[PDB]
RNA sequence: CUGGUCCACCCGUGACGCUGAGGCGCGAAAGCGUGGGGAGCAAACCGGAUUAGAUACCCGGGUAGUCCACGCCCUAAACGAUGCGCGCUAGGUCUCUGGGUCUCCUGGGGGCCGAAGCUAACGCGUUAAGCGCGCCGCCUGGGGAGUACGGCCGCAAGGC
RNA sequence: UAGCGCCGGCCAACUCCGUGCCAGCAGCCGCGGUAAUACGGAGGGCGCGAGCGUUACCCGGAUUCACUGGGCGUAAAGGGCGUGUAGGCGGCCUGGGGCGUCCCAUGUGAAAGACCACGGCUCAACCGUGGGGGAGCGUGGGAUACGCUCAGGCUAGACGG
């Protein structure tokens, strides 16, 4: 039945960095979309695109990473270190403008639904509002 | 060359026929309170060669550390298997704050004011191990847009 | 040259004993054995090759390697034939890791070198003679390729990677850089400069270290005609 | 007479799904009720032997029980000592079962060795103890104790 | 007028005599059984000072009830197993509503207090003045992505031939 499409998401992005494959699919939907149009905007992967799973709506999702590494193990640096969902569906998140997160520092992102649309934690005080925190990445 | 400044040494054993004898642990740090620094864990049948043993692991295994006024860029947590350990940036004036050990590691580091917490085990040992790495992976913010950009 | 010689009786190997990593070299599976690329193989030289050349010219000593019986006088040949050090033997700990300590052993095969040519016999019972002299041999059996080597390699040349994977592992703890000749039984990761393809058969071995050696005399100088080989294939 | 499950076809429904406090049903063995049955075996019980002693181990004997019907009891190292559902994350080999012109592949099951990773270590590893979400159950120093009081259930033993 | 606590370890402060499982100490670990930096006195030392110690209770440490921020193979912990009520949770597309949610505006949120600034009493405590924000709820307006909700479509879940 799969519980959470999102947390899925997320997940099949961090399984497949860790192996680091080339890119993973995952089940179409449009609010998905705006998760990695905004983590790839902000340099996460080199992006995505629509495809077909024998009659079924997916996503390839192009994985970014680091340069090589010398000395044992030349296990190349992640570009996505962490990733994380917040509001689940067992929980939901809500926040206001006055009191949206700073990732690492400011280093790190935290994408989050709007009534203004789908926003890094930047963006969401540039125009001023508040929503449901989706996750964080760094 | 560094600095120098040891952490403990204790004196382990072991059991066989007729008595027990022991070696001897002895875990040093050592930096140039400056960025370059480095942790050794020396063993050996006398407390004087111990330590000087662990000199020369400490300068082998090294890290630099992107220090920005003396504080850390960012924040972060890194549970060496056992024990955890949270690091965080604090404004001049702050100080060091923390448990002894990790003191050790961010004053011979060149760290100056830093908020810290031991959380989890606590074995000296492992929470030295596990500092070090998670100085090992602070990243400047060149290192991100530098990773982020892969023109 | 370098295409269809390498095309000829050098490619594939192996079935059912890889990592999936070397899956990316590989172009098919016929008769059950693994058809590596034929060109990614070519491909890689290229890489490899600038890295060999690049190498030499700077003068720097490359360390071959390669314990595994179908290769092993097919190192010594091509590694003498170029002035690099080199182990057919049994590789040792701490090669390079441990490299102070097995020095003395080189040392070691100076001062019998001494006695194995000085009127100091006159001493020596003849029972000291035996075993001392002994010594020398084995000490030589082991050491006669690598006693050349006096700093410490810049990098190292393997026949068979996951085999004599253990220096791999020094080397790559000293950060020196690593390239091999490896079939599909191999790690394609840990290997900074890869020559993928067969490495079992002296065929694929003897055309490698050929043309790896030549490079290096070339980019050096004063290049002639390969050693002794053909005939040993037989 | 009847339950579950697996495979092929992609034909029908159209989110009808997942979990599940209480509830209800099942629930090894021993044990209880009434009636039956009783060869072999065998608590208890008797004799022999061993021993300082031997209510035990060994030997000869031997009743309930073990078997059936109907009813009750409801506990366990009821053990993978691992709740269920779904998605994701290298392969190698052995084997049970199905579909396919087939040294191969594709599915469902049972095993071993292992990627990455997790682990305090032992170890786990597409049959996860890895990565994630949903829901329930449980833990919060050793002893006193699964005891006591109360409540509920039980013929009783006794259970919760 | 100068006092009190401490000087084995945590924990900053060391020697001597006395003593001898006694006299005693004690917060934890432990200390005393003739040679004690651990008892008691002395010399000296560390800490604070019109105080210093003790007892009692609260929050801390204790991420030892864990929302932040834990667990359950063997450490304490998966229910014996299933069916299932309530509740919890819910795949892909479009539309209306706008409950949750976000925003703005205003009302309210007394004073005192807390924090900032400046002034008053020789300083200070204490005090005056002024400033700021505040969770929360009331009214109005607005956004609609996620949640919800009505409505419409699909087949990837589940079920069925
Ligand atoms: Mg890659
Ligand atoms: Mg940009
Ligand atoms: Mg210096
Ligand atoms: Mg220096
Ligand atoms: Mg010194
Ligand atoms: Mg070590
Ligand atoms: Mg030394
Ligand atoms: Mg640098
Ligand atoms: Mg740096
Ligand atoms: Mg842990
Ligand atoms: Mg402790
Ligand atoms: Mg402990
Ligand atoms: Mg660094
Ligand atoms: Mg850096
Ligand atoms: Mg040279
Ligand atoms: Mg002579
Ligand atoms: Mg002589
Ligand atoms: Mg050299
Ligand atoms: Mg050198
Ligand atoms: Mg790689
Ligand atoms: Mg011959
Ligand atoms: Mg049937
Ligand atoms: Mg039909
Ligand atoms: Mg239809
Ligand atoms: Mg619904
Ligand atoms: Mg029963
Ligand atoms: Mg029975
Ligand atoms: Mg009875
Ligand atoms: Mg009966
Ligand atoms: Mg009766
Ligand atoms: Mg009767
Ligand atoms: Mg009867
Ligand atoms: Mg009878
Ligand atoms: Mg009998
Ligand atoms: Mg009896
Ligand atoms: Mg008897
Ligand atoms: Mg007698
Ligand atoms: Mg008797
Ligand atoms: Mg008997
Ligand atoms: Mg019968
Ligand atoms: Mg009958
Ligand atoms: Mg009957
Ligand atoms: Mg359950
Ligand atoms: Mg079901
Ligand atoms: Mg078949
Ligand atoms: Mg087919
Ligand atoms: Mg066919
Ligand atoms: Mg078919
Ligand atoms: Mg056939
Ligand atoms: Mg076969
Ligand atoms: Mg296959
Ligand atoms: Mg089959
Ligand atoms: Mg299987
Ligand atoms: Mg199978
Ligand atoms: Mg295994
Ligand atoms: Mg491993
Ligand atoms: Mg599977
Ligand atoms: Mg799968
Ligand atoms: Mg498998
Ligand atoms: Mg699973
Ligand atoms: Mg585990
Ligand atoms: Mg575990
Ligand atoms: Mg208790
Ligand atoms: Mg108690
Ligand atoms: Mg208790
Ligand atoms: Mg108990
Ligand atoms: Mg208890
Ligand atoms: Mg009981
Ligand atoms: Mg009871
Ligand atoms: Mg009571
Ligand atoms: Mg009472
Ligand atoms: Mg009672
Ligand atoms: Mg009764
Ligand atoms: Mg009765
Ligand atoms: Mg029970
Ligand atoms: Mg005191
Ligand atoms: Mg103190
Ligand atoms: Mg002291
Ligand atoms: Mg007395
Ligand atoms: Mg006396
Ligand atoms: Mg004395
Ligand atoms: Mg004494
Ligand atoms: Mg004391
Ligand atoms: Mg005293
Ligand atoms: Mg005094
Ligand atoms: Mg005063
Ligand atoms: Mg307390
Ligand atoms: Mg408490
Ligand atoms: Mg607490
Ligand atoms: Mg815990
Ligand atoms: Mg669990
Ligand atoms: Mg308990
Ligand atoms: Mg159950
Ligand atoms: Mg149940
Ligand atoms: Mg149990
Ligand atoms: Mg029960
Ligand atoms: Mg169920
Ligand atoms: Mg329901
Ligand atoms: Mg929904
Ligand atoms: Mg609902
Ligand atoms: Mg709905
Ligand atoms: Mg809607
Ligand atoms: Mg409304
Ligand atoms: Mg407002
Ligand atoms: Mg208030
Ligand atoms: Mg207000
Ligand atoms: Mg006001
Ligand atoms: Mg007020
Ligand atoms: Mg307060
Ligand atoms: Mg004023
Ligand atoms: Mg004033
Ligand atoms: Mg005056
Ligand atoms: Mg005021
Ligand atoms: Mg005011
Ligand atoms: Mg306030
Ligand atoms: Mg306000
Ligand atoms: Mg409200
Ligand atoms: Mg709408
Ligand atoms: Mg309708
Ligand atoms: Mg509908
Ligand atoms: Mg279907």
């Amino acid at each position: 039945m799969l519980t959470d499409p999102i947390a899925d998401m997320l997940t099949r992005i961090r399984n497949a960095t860790r192996v680091y494959k080339e890119s993973t699919d995952v089940p179409a939907s449009r609010f998905k979309e705006e998760i990695l149009r905004i983590l790839a905007r902000e340099g996460f992967i080199k992006g995505y695109e629509r495809v077909d799973v024998d009659g079924k709506p997916y996503l390839r999702v192009y994985l970014k990473y680091g340069p090589r590494r010398q000395g044992p193990d030349p296990r190349p640096e992640q570009v996505i270190h962490h990733i994380r969902r917040i509001s689940k569906p067992g929980r939901r998140v809500y926040v206001g403008v006055k009191e949206i997160p700073r990732v690492r520092r400011g280093l790190g992102i935290a994408i989050l639904s709007t009534s203004k649309g789908v926003l890094t934690d930047r963006e969401a005080r540039k125009l001023g509002v508040g929503g449901e925190l989706i996750c964080e990445v760094w | 060359d560094f600095e120098e400044k040891m952490i403990l040494i204790r004196r382990t054993a072991r059991m066989q026929a007729g008595g027990r004898r022991f070696r001897f642990g002895a875990l040093v740090v050592v930096g140039d309170r400056q960025g370059r620094v480095g942790l050794g864990f020396g063993k050996a049948p006398e407390v004087p060669l111990a330590v000087q043993k662990a000199g020369y692991y400490a300068r082998r295994n090294m890290v630099e550390v992107p220090l920005q006024n003396g504080t850390i860029p960012h924040e972060i947590e890194v549970e060496f298997g056992a024990s955890k350990i949270v690091l965080k940036p604090a404004a001049p004036g702050t100080g060091v704050i923390a448990g002894a050990v990790p003191r050790a590691i961010l004053e011979l580091a060149g760290v100056t004011d830093i908020l810290t917490k031991e959380l989890g085990s606590r074995n000296p040992i492992n929470i030295a191990y596990a500092t070090m790495e998670a100085l090992r992976q602070l990243r400047t913010k060149a290192d991100v847009e530098r990773l982020r950009k892969g023109e | 040259v370098k295409e269809l010689l390498e095309a000829g009786v050098h490619f594939g190997h192996e079935r059912k004993r890889w990592n999936p990593k070397f899956a990316r070299y590989i172009y098919a599976e016929r008769n059950g054995i693994h058809i590596i690329d034929l060109q990614k193989t070519m491909e890689e030289l290229e890489r490899t090759f600038r890295f060999i050349e690049d190498l030499a010219m700077r003068g720097g000593t490359i360390l071959f390697v390669g314990t595994k019986k179908q290769a092993q006088d097919i190192v010594r040949m091509e590694a003498e034939r170029a002035g690099m050090p080199y182990v057919n033997q049994r590789w040792l700990g701490g090669m390079l890791t441990n490299f102070k300590t097995i020095s003395q052993r080189v040392h070691r095969l100076e001062e019998l070198e001494a006695l194995f040519a000085s009127p100091e016999i006159e001493e020596r019972p003849k029972k000291e003679q035996v075993r001392l002299k002994h010594e020398l041999e084995r000490l030589q059996k082991y050491l006669s390729g690598f006693r050349l080597l006096k700093r410490l390699p810049d990098a190292i040349f393997v026949v068979d990677p996951t085999k004599e994977a253990i220096a791999v592992r020094e080397a790559r703890k000293l950060f020196i850089p690593v390239i091999a000749l490896a079939d599909t039984d191999s790690d394609p990761d840990l290997v900074d400069y890869i020559i993928p393809g067969n490495d079992d058969a002296i065929r694929s071995i003897q055309l490698i270290l050929s043309r790896a050696v030549d490079l290096i005399i070339q980019a050096r100088g004063g290049v002639v005609e390969p050693s002794p080989s053909y005939a040993l294939v037989q």
